[PDB]
């Protein structure tokens, strides 16, 4: 289907990425000393859960999350630089990331994510380096 | 709660 908002531009995005199991955490806090911690939050505790994609129109990405069953939009965060607001590593252990969705209003949420394997949140990882790789003045 | 899995940190690795 065609966007909400069309004026005849580039409004395209290319696929990346799927991967076939993935929860979130809708956290508390922003920005602690160390980052965010799933460990002070919600770690063993989502939300929601569902199925990941990945897509990008050009040096940006877009985080898309979708119904387990029928495909249909949670949520979409967009990304223009790894490491960023977008997409950050918790503390380190990339089992688990937080990104920046927009909550479809004109507005902005943080959302953690936690992964049904370790290997498949390190390819969300591996997915946006290789995106990031050819871009930022490399 | 579920289970306990806290974000790797003494290591800070990947695979």
């Amino acid at each position: 289907g065609s966007p909400n908002s069309m004026a005849t531009e580039l409004e395209y995005e290319s696929v990346l990425c799927v991967k076939p199991d993935v929860s979130v955490y809708r956290i508390p806090p922003r920005a602690s000393n160390r980052g965010y911690r799933a460990s002070d939050w919600k770690l063993d505790q989502p939300d929601w859960t569902g199925r990941l994609r990945i897509t990008s129109k050009g040096k940006t990405a877009y985080i898309k999350l979708e119904d387990k069953v029928s495909g249909e939009l949670f949520a979409q965060a967009p990304v223009e630089q790894y490491p960023g607001i977008a997409v950050e590593t918790v503390t380190d252990s990339s089992r688990y990331f937080v990104i920046r969705i927009q909550d479809g209003t004109g507005r902005s949420a943080f959302i953690g994510i936690g992964f049904t394997d370790r290997g498949d949140a390190f390819d969300f990882n591996v997915s946006l380096q290789d995106h990031f790789k050819w871009v930022k003045q490399e | 709660s579920q289970i306990t899995s806290q974000v790797t940190g003494q290591i800070g690795w990947r695979r």
